[PDB]
Parts: C-alpha cells; structure tokens; sequence
C-alpha cells in the first residue's frame, strides 16, 4: 500500500528525521501501536472560552488577545466548567502528503474531560493538515471530575497517515470471515456497535453515572480512587432500558466483543442519524490487536461514553449508538 | 433594530 | 430613551 | 420535472385526493409554497423521556406502555425542560414514491422550542417513509421559555417529495449565474456557506438577542402580541466582532449573506459539520421559493440561532456556521390564495 | 388558661360557629389535634414570581396586576421551578384575641415543595394576624419533584391560638423533668442529627434523585420508593456532604415527646442558618412519642457544599402551651 | 465606658501586647476605625466541602483529612469550589474579649463567599472571649472567579469587651442630635428599605452580576470596564424588581445613613423575610459612616432570592442597622 496509518515504527522514523520533535526525551510508552501520545507541556492558559484561530494565525498570537497562567511543574486542578490552553511538548515538521488527526485516550473520556487539539491556522479542531509545520495545543475543560494534571501528563493521541486507507463493506466482511470481527454476524454499514442493558453479572450490572459532587481525579495516578466515590453503578430493575438525562454522564458497554487485527486499525465514529437525541461522545482510536490473543476468546466489549442532547431520552436495550470504521495499516 | 420575530431583512 | 437591562 | 418538491398546489390536491388527511379544513394560510403547516390536536400527554419507537410499534402503543394527559381545547402552558407528546390534526396515506421531512417553523425557532415529528414505526425523527400512511405526534419541549399552546397551535412543517433532487456544485454555481443566490460575485459553494455578521446594525450596533429567564409565558399563537423588551435582551457590537457564547443561553444573529430562493427552488439550512461539536445553528428550516425575492436589491439575510455546546466559545464575525442546500421544485408554486407567489 | 393554642374540639366550635368557614364540609380526618388542614380550590394560578401583598392590598388585586389559570378539578401537574398561587377552599374571620400561624405537611417537606400561606394585606408569609377576617392562599413551588395536585389536597396546615404562650428555657427544663421531653441543650430543645445508622446496612437515610416521573400528592404510595429516593449508607466517618442542589431526608438522634398539654415546632438553628437549613419546619402535635419518637428532618446547604457530621445540631423544638388538652 | 468596641488605638495596643499576632508587620491602613483587615497568607487548600471544626478540634487537623495551593504569586479561586487559607493573623486575647467577622463591602460585590473560622469552633465568624490561635478564611467564589495571593484582604475583625448595643430610646434619642438619617427612622436600629424609582434620566437601580467573565484580582478590582462583569438595571413600568434566585444583585437603600463618631454599626438581615430574599455581605459601619460633606450616605447592598423568583418592590424593608457603643473614639 501507498496510503494508510502510520504504525509504531514509522513514527519513531519520524522523531529520528526530525518530522517530529519534542522538548524532552519520548515516554518509552509513548508511541502506541498506531498513535502517538501527546504530552502536556509545564504552563497551562486558563481562557474565559474555547476559539478557532483561524487561517493566518497562530494561537500565540490569538492567545495574547485574550488571560491567566497556570504552572503545571508539580500538578494544578482543573476545574469543572473552566476552560484552559496547554502548549504540547511535541511539534510537527510533516512530508507534504502525511496528514494527521487527533482523538483523547479513552482514559480521558472515561472522565469526562473535553480535550481539543488545536493547530496554527486551524479551522476545524483535531485535524492536522498535509504537510503541517508547527506546534500543537491542547484545550481542556473538566465536564463532570476536577483534575490535577502535570507536565507529561497525557490526555490525547496523533495518528499519522498517508491518504485514507478506508474499507468497503465487503471488505469488512471478508476480514470477518477470516480474522473474526465480532464474537456473531456483523452488521456492516464499520461495524455497527449497539447497546448492551441487560447487564452483567449475579447483579445485572449496566455500567455507571458519573457522581455530580466528588474530590479530584490525578490523570497520571488513577488506580489510587475508590470507585462509589466517583461513580453511581447502574443495574438492570426491570425492562432493558435507561433514560439518559442531559446533565448526566455514563459509561456504558456494546453488546458486540469486538477485535481489530493487527493490520488494521479503527476509530469510533458516532452514529449520525440519531446524534440529535444522544451522541457516543470521545469516540476514540483503537490500535492494531485489539481483542486479539486473549483469556475469554476473540473480542472485547468497547466501552462507551453516552449523553442524551437537549431533552432525556430512553436508550433501549440494543440500539445502534455507533460504528467501528476499519482501516489499513501502512 | 431587527425584531427577534423579523421576517426578511 | 432608558437603554436595557431593564428590570 | 419527475423528481422533487411538491409545491403548494400539489399539496392541497393531496388533501383533494384524501392522501393528506386532516381532522378539520386546512387554515387559509396553512400550505406554504414548498410545505405544509402541522396543527396540534386536542390533547398533549406529558412524559418522563423522548422515545423511539422503533421497527413494527405504533407511537399510541409506547405511549400507552408508560403520563399526564393535558387539554389543549383552550390552552396548556408547557414548561421548560419537560417533554410532551401531541397527535397532530394531520394524517398521511402518501404515494409509494413520495416520501417528507419535517422541521420547525421559523418562529418556532426565535422561542428555542425543541420539537421532533415522529411517525408509526420510526427509527428516525422528522423523516416521513415513502408510502407512508398512518399518524403524525409532535414532540415538544420548551427550552428558554415557557408556552402557550392549543388545539390548532403550528410549530412545525413537513416538506413533500419525489425522489431527492438535490443540486450539486455546479447546478448551484449555475444559478448564481442565471438568477442571484448571494447578493455577492462569487459566494462559497460547497451547497452555499453562510456566514456570521458580528459587526453590527444601524446607529447602536445591534447583532441580536440572548433569550431572557423567568419571563411570562409566550402564547405561540399570539407572539406579536409580546413585548420584545421583556424575553430578549439586544446585544450590542462594544468592542472586537466577536460573541461569547455561553452554553446556556440561546442566542438569535443573522448572516453576512443576503441570500435568494429562486421560485422553481426550494432550500434547507443546515449546520457545518466540521464545527458541530463546538457550536450549531439550531432549529434550521426550510425556505420557501422567493425568499428574498429580487426587490431595489436581491436577497434577504437569514436569521439564525445559534448555540454553543458543552463549552463556552468565542464565535467570531465572517464565521462559517451553516450551508444552505437547494433542491428542485416539481412544479412552480401557486401561491396563498392560488392567485400566484407575490 | 387563656392564653394558648386551640385543640381539635375548639377548632371545630370555630366551623360550628362560621369563624372558620370552608366551601365544603370538613374531610373526616381534616382537624388535627392542634391544627388544621388547608385543602386546595378548583383553581391554580401560574405566576412568574412570588410576591408579598403588603398593606391595604388584597392577594387578589395584586395577582391581577401580574396570569394563566390552571383547572384543578380532576388534577394537575406543577412542574419544578414553577411557582402556582392556590386560592384555598378555607376562610376566615377570627376573634379579636385570636391570631394563626401555618407550616407544611411533613408530607409536603419529603417532596421537597415549597408552600407560602397568603393573607390579604400580607406582610409576612404564613402568619395570620389576630381577628383576621378574609381568604387563604397557597403559593406552591415543586423543587425537586414534579406533582399532581387537584381540589381537596393538603399541602399545609393551620394552627390557632390566643396569645403567645410559649416555654422559655425554665419551664422546658421543668416539664423535662415531671415529663421526660428526649430518651439536653435548651437554649427549646437542641436536635442532633444521626449519621451513624440504622439496622443491618447501616441506612442513614435518602437523597432524593434529580429526575423523576411526577408525584401525586394524594396517592404517594402508588410510588415505588426507589424510583424516586436514593437510599444512603453509613460507611467510614459518620459524616455526609451536603451537595447544594440536592436534598435529603434524615433522622434525629434525639427521641423526642410533646406532652398532651404542649404543642411543638421544629426551627431552624440560627448560628448554622448561612451553612446548612433544615427545611419544611413544621407542627408537631400533643402526644408526639407517647419513651418518645426520632424526629424526621429534611436538610439543605447553602450554595456551598458542607461535610455535615454525626452530632452536629440542626434544629430547635420550641414548645407552647395548649389552651386545653385535644378530645 | 467599660463595654463596647475597640477602636484603632485599641487594636494597635493589642499588636504592641502580642494579643493579636502576624506573620509580618500589619499593612499601613489595615486597622480601621472599629476593625482590622485580615490577610491571607501563602497556602491555600483546595477542599471538597465547608466543614465546622466543632468541639475540641484543631482546623489544621481536619484539613488534613484536600489540594494545596501556593498564594505567593497569585492563584485562581473557580466558583463553586471551597478554598481554605490560613490567615496571617492570630490571636492572645483577654478573657474578656471576644470578636466577631465580616466580609468586606468590596468581597461582597464581588459575590466572595466568605467564612472566618478558629480553633474548636461551632459557628462561623464568631471568635470566643479569650481565643488564643490561628484564623482561618473560608473561600469560594459564587459569581466572578478571583485572582488572590499571600496578603489579600477579603475580611474584617471587630473586637469587643462586653456587647454594648443600643435601644429604641437611645436610637431615638441621638437621631435627635447626631442625624442617623436624611429624611423619619422605623426603630425596632433602623430599618433599611430597597430604592427601586431609579436614578437620572436613565432611571439606573442597580447591577447583576454578569455570568460568564474574566478573572477578577481582588487587590486591583479597580482596573475593570465595567460592562465586563455587570449588567446595568433599569427601572421601568412599576419600581419592582424579579430577584431570580441563580442572581447576584448590588442594589442600594432609600435611606442615607450616619454612624456618629462614638459608634459603630453593623447591617443585619431582615429576619420576617429572610425564607423569601436575603442581603448578602452584610457588613460593618465604622464610626464616621456618613459625615456631613447633605449630611448620611447610602448603603450599597448585596440580595439574592432564596429559591423561588421573588418581585422586590420599592421601599420593601430589606434590612436592619444595628448600632453600637465604642470603647474611646477612633484615634
């Protein structure tokens, strides 16, 4: 192939020909299989609100139309509602045809924290364009947890790529048949991922609500928190539904176990014929073997971030919330 | 002044 | 001829 | 033309064939040129959450499954945040190649009132099948305001249709060139791009309004007969062009475009996706054929509602907010007393 | 005595004697033994904003000077953060020497739903001036729950009397010891409350959940429980956080009586008003714990989130003389 | 006298004694006529919630059961969010002497939540007869969020011997002679009621605090344009007023007020009516409030509706100003 995704080492062919750079020395867990890490830098800007910097300018140039710095040296809070502006330890020098986007880590959505990329000349969020020569930034603003994040600290995620290496439907399929997809039939569109509130367990566990009121989250020191404290576990009492209520965030599961063999890779896309009523919020990258060589079986359940919109709206119990589009590793 | 409930303008 | 916020 | 827009005669020979129905005669104004008023019925029924039907249920069998039933025959108020189902007066048995879409008046709009037309088996809102014959229900929730609503109440519209005929760039591009779709040579055909005016109106510099709290309750049948002063507050270009929005409030700002709808032409407004998880035009419409129809100028600007999501945004002048997208009529219109357009 | 507040039978020789007037015959179980029921009209009106009617004004003149009619007849739903005025079905004209005072339901309180007693020339909410003559109204705001309401519900709650006769911190302390007032500050009588537990899982009490179907207030035991309330559990340091937007129902650790020749009313303890409130304070009547009873309490915060902790005094119960014991 | 309220010569004999402490040397004009100025120091502890120390109890020991904060350059107090900060100050006192805390009339407007708190308290703002040990300010931002650092004043201490109040003689009485208001006083101190006519041809009651804003500095918060962080109300139709309760109000009395030069006064809620609307920031009057210059001034006051909207109406009695023998006159 000619196009497709960037994987591990050829993006550490980037950092050694200097199409990418960074302040400090790489994590040695920084390049993932088919994304790169994006590391906080040591000052964070709290803004007054989220902007586009627009074609002609550079954020530090917007920045300084707007307002209050903050040093995250040894870790400061982010507040829920607030809104702030990190500087990234990593800059791009991209070949004219390689192209980049950027999604949050799925332990990032998993609490609730809003993340934008943001480049020089932007005007969409989140993507890199072909050919980009300069620094990134990241946009933070804790929704439902405050948190205390540092220099290094990592929220987000680049994917490199050459062209679009996209699968058709009966490409999918075919790879499904060889390499198992979903753990049966799936239901090709991606992949269309449903919901799972039937529950799991002697219990019936659903998943869980976001507590309104807690303490604060470290982002680098997250096996040290005690779950009730921060979360409102959801059981099935009843028929298989749940009514989402718009101040309300959940963590939720797919029916589907799903696998991403190892010459591919995949990303959460929102289903977009029901994104008025409730959306699949930080859909995110999924790397190369992924419900691969594991204890149950082919497949794993991907974890899903659910919001109603505007009003509540009763989620039942095997309804289309996204699809898991497929593409080709270079 | 536009009216909020303004037709064409 | 008073301008807004009115109350 | 075989493929596009029923025009408002088509419409009332719908209602002439019985393949429209309604519980009473259409209003004298009810059929616009490219669409067609919906009327509420006589009963609204509170309930805990918006649903989806979904595949082979009846709306009246989910209802029936969870529930306040209120009167419309003189006057409900509908609360903000709370959420109410209303059978429409207006049925379908549609021909098995005409298929609708809905979306609310504009007016419907300027109040910030959510609404969704749902139908017998859906799986999606505001989308009528091909063939369709069965009920209509209004889903409504008030979002800034509270309302007044009845029996004959409109707040939304269902735009009629064979096939999908869409123009494509250079369609569009085309009757720019023949008749004037932006009041400006040449405009951002993607379909058109409108963009956000923040540099101000007349002497005070006016760019719109921000929805007010505690306010009186609209009645959505009388809204003339509301002060403006006392459920909008003016918003006024001060400094840079550029508004803060903040996501709670509702704000209503008109485009730097002055765009047209030529008569053999219907539009839709749409967001631009590319920005959706920042900011939207809510409540986007349809325009009818000859909205801001040449004058002595061409064009009319569009107000639009605009909202910010999950975090506060600085929205900044010549923004691109949403793309106006056209489609064929099939015939031309005939006009609110058949007599022609004008 | 003559001064003191009137008992069940003298309440009923006020209807008997058109003192206290209602548009219909009292329910059976409507006059308590030292209060009476208020029962809604046929009527709610939804106004924008609560309001005092002041000197001279009668609640009617002024609610024209602001809306829209609500029919009460067979039921309706009062949304959260709508604010209804409730023309009563009971009226009054009192003796010269006899004043009233009102609180809501305990009921009412466990729904969170603020009431306000209205008198024509108002100038306090919940207060009747003595030899008041004229209507009642309810001024009704759901908080957390919606609910239905009709004509006969009672929100609310009428107590008489002549005079002030109330128990300073000598005769509380007196009466404690002749009759033991808790199973003892008297600065009335401090309450605590009880965040260590209760039975097997160590209940401590319930939140109310933050979106609900709508409550009948005539009918609350067609409700499940947990569909509505949070159930809460002690664990660790007997303590809960009060969250601002939210509201519980907890318990005192204080059991507590009201002897048959006493009535009682729950105050809010001033020093921590700005901290945290308990809310809905309302009548407690003769032969309250007839050993003594835990008195249910519902508590609020403030605006700022406060770690209310096990022991922590939330409450006065202030105690008045009644005029005779109640039938 | 014998009882009353210490004045700044007082209260700088109390810093010569070692009966009130700080870190450093008090600021130039941080005692006031009857009060000092409290400062914060360089910590503050980001808190989960407001808690009461209650009996026995160190507030460094329940602190420690948070976030720390460094205010030595500046930090950010978010609204919402409850912040503890060990004061520069702290106390020896007499037995005889108590003192009791209030914001500043300038946290106040600024919606500043405020909480002073001491070793083993069981109420807020209120410090025992005797108290030997550290204050604390409770924070957190209602409306604006703040900038703050090391030496910020956001609150007041008054210290008394005894509690020499006033009554409805005795504020009769110097009416009489000293004029307590420009006008005749409702004495039950003398009510304060809400002026909603408007003022100059543009009719201006009052400001609501604007709800999404830049950070304000606390030590700089005269720098500001003000269309920034208010908006202007206007009366028109009737002289009323909705207070919807998610709004801040700065609003001011009908009545111009005076606190003759022997006095103190402090501004309480209006208790009939406190279920229903609130002044916010009540504070204190230094001896001097008021000097003839059109002899009384105006109060500036702080109301929030509780819970439900509420319709303030023009010459609503809001409040109470409570009066108050000094010890000696402010030096």
């Amino acid at each position: 192939r000619t196009t497709g995704i960037l994987a591990d080492g050829a993006i550490r062919a980037l950092f050694a020909g200097d199409k990418l750079k960074s302040e400090a020395d790489l994590d040695v867990d920084q390049v993932q299989p088919a994304s790169l890490d994006l590391r906080l830098g040591s000052k964070a800007y709290r803004v007054r609100a989220s902007f586009m910097p627009g074609p002609g300018t550079r954020v530090i140039d917007k920045l300084n139309r707007f307002l209050h710095e903050v040093d995250l040296s040894q870790g400061a809070v982010l507040e829920t509602g607030c809104v702030y502006i990190v500087p990234l330890m990593e800059s791009l020098a991209l070949p004219a045809d390689m192209s980049a986007s950027a999604n949050p880590k799925s332990s990032t959505g998993r609490l609730d924290i809003f993340t934008r990329v943001m480049t020089d000349n932007a005007q969409e969020f989140d993507k890199i364009p072909a050919g980009y020569t300069g620094p990134l930034y990241l946009e933070i603003s804790p929704r439902t947890f405050p948190i205390v994040v540092r220099r290094g600290s990592r929220l987000s995620q680049i994917r490199f790529r050459i062209g679009h290496a996209l699968l058709n439907e009966s490409e999918v399929l075919k790879l499904h048949e060889t390499e198992t997809l979903v753990a049966e039939n799936p239901n090709v569109t991606g992949i269309a991922l449903s919901i799972d509130l039937k529950g799991f367990g002697e219990n019936g566990l659903i998943g869980y609500r976001g507590k309104h009121h807690t303490a604060v989250v470290d982002v680098d020191k997250k096996a040290q928190h005690d779950v009730l404290d921060f979360w409102e576990p959801l059981f099935a009492r009843g028929r298989a539904e749940l009514i989402l209520d718009p101040d309300e965030f959940y963590i939720l599961v797919s029916r589907e176990a799903v696998h991403v063999p190892p010459l591919y890779a995949a990303e959460m896309t929102p289903f977009d014929p029901l994104v008025g009523e409730f959306r699949v919020h930080y859909a995110g990258f999924f790397d190369p073997g992924f419900g691969h060589a594991q204890a149950g079986g082919t497949g794993s359940r991907a974890v899903l971030e659910v919001r109603s919109h505007e009003v509540p709206f009763i989620l039942e119990h095997g309804q289309i919330v996204g699809r898991l589009v497929y593409e080709h590793m270079l | 002044v536009e009216v909020p409930l303004a037709g064409a303008v | 001829s008073n301008p807004a916020c009115v109350a």
